């Protein structure tokens, strides 16, 4: 099991994969145009995760890229590192789908979603033996929103028993497009529930409020939420990418992770956090990646319980210090870590650090504190659905309340899952 | 792709989309013969702009757009103006005889005539587009053509174009310009049987208009060009996001899903600003926050009502011209605090920004001085339907004496189609009533 087949979703989904993509290129030594220009060996030595060889001796992304209208996947095409992607993997409707589930899932998205699996298909059949498949969308829109899920639907139909993780952009008011984000949302959780087994919840309220606070970016761009996206997303899958002895694949994190299969939505965390000239201590490190303001889903850590946690230190550093110090905060704060699961703290360290700084930090938690994120969403929802406002642009392409009914207590459910654990 | 088609009726319309093309061609650096130099791809291309104009294989860049009224006088001075070369003769379209400020005559009796030709040469603008949007359409309530034609041809889009959108800009009447007797009949007629077909629908208060051009041009009198001139800037603002390249440039369908709550709750304030005289504007520099603030100057809206004495269920803010995030940002924090913006309690409160760069132009020898950056607020407040209820009182007085209602009669019309249509403009004041009311 070594190669992963990547999609991104929408607008959200294909401007945060093309940084995940020109972020991990970097590292990786490969140029715009897909050629190798580095000097490790090890930069190579597990290029196949995301990468397929062409004639030439060129490297091209194992990528999809999709969306229902042609806008952001043309900017892609312009932009620094489009020349990399393989064009048949563009696969783009006209029409669009104007921040509505319905049209993503069930009528405009619905018309493409056959042409997007053949190149999916395309892709995996030339896999030597395929892993698993990564999705970038975000859940407030149409397309990343309703197709993206749908396509996670298509996937697990055809390949029932690969991994599916996501990378999933959980919407807020301090970062709206659209007031019918929360359904848009609400739809896509209980779909996310059921066909994922890990979903990466990056939330734009703490990613906004990390570029504010703690960045001093006073007007934040889209741009600065999503290099810490970038970021984070290079982070968590440093082990994969890298060599080695204590090597990874998607399936051993997916299991040791996930101790429900419901419950499998984890709270990023990055350190330190760039948009520098002094090099963080080890101590340091460990104590921002598990600081609350370094956390990507804009959850208090302390409000809940940690059920499980990865850790990857990215640099060159003492091994001795990094344990030392991993062991220091469970056994300094061993109430936030659930008793009943034993030795739940698991951590990597990677010698080749990311472009910019010496040493790094990413920080996987599955926290019982990520109902807070789905209780937000539950109450947007409701304030809107108890006057069944904004409802007629859904009911128009076939949907009923009844199915939004479903989606919003699926959720209340999942919210008592989380809390059930938490107090046990 | 992403066309939109205009449809202009009677002569509100007609001379409300001379000023608008006018303005248009303008913007786009256009001439009146239709040659654009800047435009390098010659018979096609896939351009923002080209959303409201085709290209002939010659370099004509022609309005996608069609010209309707009953009578010919007012087409009749398109086809001999300054832009006479702009359209092709099938886009404009007449008739002998008007609907003389009769529902009956510009719906059934003289409108019947003409309905085929005119959706036959809107189809021919149709099969030029390889994605069309939808359709703007352009008319007064007041008017016989503008009434009746209009709702007539609104069904008849309904049928041959399904549910693909269709946009209104209503011109409410004021007895300050040209009114009628009956104009009341006619608002409410056409107001109820196109409901179910417009997606969306600005309103225009003639009074409003009147208003700001008297106090903010310092124009004693004002005529309809300059009430026109007016009216398609804050036109232009609307649809300037369709017609445009932006990184922060929200399209106009985005703003309607926050919009439109229900389908029948689909009537927009809007709020421009600045309007300002050449001579006032001289070492005159209005700031972001300055026209921001503007926006919830009652004075400066599109029709009269008071928002401060309603509930907002949408806030959007249109910006053109120098203008970046950070001072909106800052302009709508101060607004917060010093202003009486109350939203219902199922809303999120959130005001929706877009900024278009292209800044704002003018009519070259007109009365809006030119200014390096504008605003057109969207709201859709509660107070709006005091509108309804002005026109409805007006309706109720004649109404009960059955003053004037035998022209109708005398054209087809039966009185169960007055009090169908005044029932449905009360369902809809309580309509905007019961929006309103907390929830429990
Ligand atoms: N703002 C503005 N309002 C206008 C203009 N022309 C007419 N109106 C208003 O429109 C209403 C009268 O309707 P018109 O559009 O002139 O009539 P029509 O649609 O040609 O209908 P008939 O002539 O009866 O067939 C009145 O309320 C006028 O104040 C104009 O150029 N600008
Ligand atoms: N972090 C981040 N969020 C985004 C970006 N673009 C859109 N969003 C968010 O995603 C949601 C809108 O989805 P979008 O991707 O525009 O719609 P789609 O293209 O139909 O999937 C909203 O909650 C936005 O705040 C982006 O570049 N970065
Ligand atoms: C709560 C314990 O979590 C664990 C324990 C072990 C593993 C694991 C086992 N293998 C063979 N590989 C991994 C692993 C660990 C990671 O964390 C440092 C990874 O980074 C996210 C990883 O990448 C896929 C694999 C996993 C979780
Ligand atoms: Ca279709
Ligand atoms: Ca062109
Ligand atoms: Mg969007
Ligand atoms: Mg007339």
């Amino acid at each position: 099991m070594r190669e992963i087949v990547h999609i991104q979703a929408g607008q959200c989904g294909n401007q945060i994969g093309a940084k995940f993509w020109e972020v991990i290129s970097d590292e990786h030594g490969i140029d715009p145009t897909g050629s190798y220009h580095g000097d490790s060996d090890l930069q190579l030595e597990r290029i196949n995760v995301y990468y397929n060889e062409a004639t030439g001796n060129k490297y091209v992304p194992r990528a999809i890229l999709v969306d229902l209208e042609p806008g952001t996947m043309d900017s892609v095409r312009s932009g620094p590192f489009g020349q990399i992607f393989r064009p048949d993997n563009f696969v783009f409707g006209q029409s669009g789908a104007g921040n509505n589930w319905a049209k993503g899932h069930y009528t405009e998205g619905a018309e493409l979603v056959d042409s997007v699996l053949d190149v999916v298909r395309k892709e995996s059949e030339s896999c030597d033996c395929l892993q698993g498949f990564q999705l970038t969308h975000s859940l407030g829109g149409g397309t990343g929103s309703g197709m993206g899920t749908l396509l996670i639907s298509k996937i697990r139909e055809e390949y029932p028993d690969r991994i599916m993780n996501t990378f999933s952009v959980v919407p807020s008011p301090k970062v709206s497009d659209t007031v019918v984000e929360p359904y848009n949302a609400t739809l896509s959780v209980h779909q996310l529930v059921e066909n994922t087994d890990e979903t990466y919840c990056i939330d734009n309220e703490a990613l906004y409020d990390i570029c504010f606070r703690t960045l001093k970016l006073t007007t934040p761009t889209y741009g600065d939420l999503n290099h810490l996206v970038s970021a984070t997303m290079s982070g968590v899958t440093t082990c994969l990418r890298f060599p080695g002895q204590l090597n990874a694949d998607l399936r051993k994190l997916a299991v040791n992770m996930v101790p429900f299969p419901r419950l499998h939505f984890f709270m990023p965390g990055f350190a330190p956090l760039t948009s520098q000239y002094r090099a963080l201590t080890v101590p340091e490190l460990t104590q921002q990646m598990f600081d609350a303001k370094n956390m990507m889903a804009a959850c208090d850590p302390r409000h809940g319980r940690y059920l499980t946690v990865a850790a990857v230190f990215r640099g060159r550093m003492s091994m001795k210090e990094v344990d030392e110090q991993m062991l220091n905060v469970q056994n300094k704060n061993s109430s936030y870590f659930v008793e009943w699961i034993p030795n739940n703290v698991k951590t990597a360290v990677c010698d080749i650090p990311p472009r910019g700084l010496k040493m790094s930090a990413t920080f996987i938690g599955n926290s019982t504190a990520i109902q807070e994120l789905f209780k937000r969403i539950s109450e947007q929802f409701t304030a809107m659905f108890r006057r069944k406002a904004f409802l007629h642009w859904y009911t128009g392409e076939g949907m009923d309340e009844m199915e939004f009914t479903e989606a919003e207590s699926n959720m209340n459910d999942l919210v008592s899952e989380y809390q059930q654990y938490q107090d046990a | 792709m992403r066309e939109c088609i205009s449809i202009h009726v009677g002569q509100a319309g007609v001379q409300i989309g001379n000023a608008c093309w006018e303005l248009y061609c303008l913007e786009h650096g256009i001439q009146p013969d239709g040659q654009m130099p800047s435009d390098k791809t010659i018979g096609g291309g896939d351009d923002s702009f080209n959303t409201f104009f085709s290209e002939t294989g010659a370099g004509k860049h022609v309005p996608r757009a069609v010209f309707v009224d009953l009578e010919p006088t007012v087409i009749d001075e398109v086809r001999t103006g300054t832009y006479r070369q702009l359209f092709h003769p099938e886009q404009l379209i007449t008739g002998k005889e008007d609907a003389a400020n009769n529902y009956a005559r510009g719906h059934y009796t003289i409108g019947k005539e003409i309905i085929d030709l005119v959706l036959d040469r809107i189809r021919k603008l149709a099969d030029q587009c390889t994605g069309l949007q939808g359709f703007l359409v352009f008319h007064s309530f007041g008017g016989g053509t503008g009434s009746g034609f209009t709702s007539l041809l609104m069904e008849r889009l309904s049928v041959d174009y399904g549910k693909k959108s269709k946009l209104e800009f209503s011109i409410y009447p004021a007895p300050q310009v040209s009114t009628a007797v009956v104009e009341p009949y006619n608002s409410i007629l056409t107001t109820h049987t196109t409901l179910e077909h417009s997606d969306c629908a600005f309103m225009v208060d003639n009074e409003a208009i009147y208003d700001i051009c008297r106090r903010n041009l310092d124009i004693e009198r004002p005529t309809y060009t300059n009430l026109n001139r007016l009216i398609s800037q804050i036109v232009s603002s609307i649809t300037a996001s369709l017609r445009f390249d932006g990184a922060l440039n929200v399209d106009l369908t985005e703003f309607q899903t926050n919009l439109v709550p229900y389908p029948r709750i689909h009537f927009p304030l809007a709020t421009y600003a600045p309007v300002i005289s050449a001579e006032k504007a001289y070492h005159e520099q209005l700031s972001v926050a300055e026209i921001t603030n503007a926006c919830f100057e009652p004075a400066n809206q599109m029709v009269k009502c008071d928002p401060r004495h309603g509930k907002y269920m949408a806030c959007c803010l249109l910006y053109r011209g120098d203008v970046v995030p950070k001072d909106v940002n800052a302009a709508i924090a101060t607004i917060k605090t010093k202003r009486s913006i109350q939203f219902v309690d199922w809303c999120p409160t959130g005001f929706k920004v877009g900024i278009n760069y292209q800044p704002p132009t003018v009519v070259p020898g007109g009365d809006l001085a030119k200014v390096q950056r504008a605003v057109c607020m969207l709201s859709n407040t509660t107070a709006i339907a005091e509108a309804w209820a002005r026109l409805d009182h007006k309706f109720d007085l004649m109404y009960a004496k059955r003053a004037f209602v035998h022209w109708y009669v005398g054209e087809g019309m039966e009185e169960g189609e007055f009090s169908e249509a005044r029932e449905d403009m009360a369902a809809l004041e309580k309509d905007y009533e019961e929006v309103g009311v907390d929830s429990v």
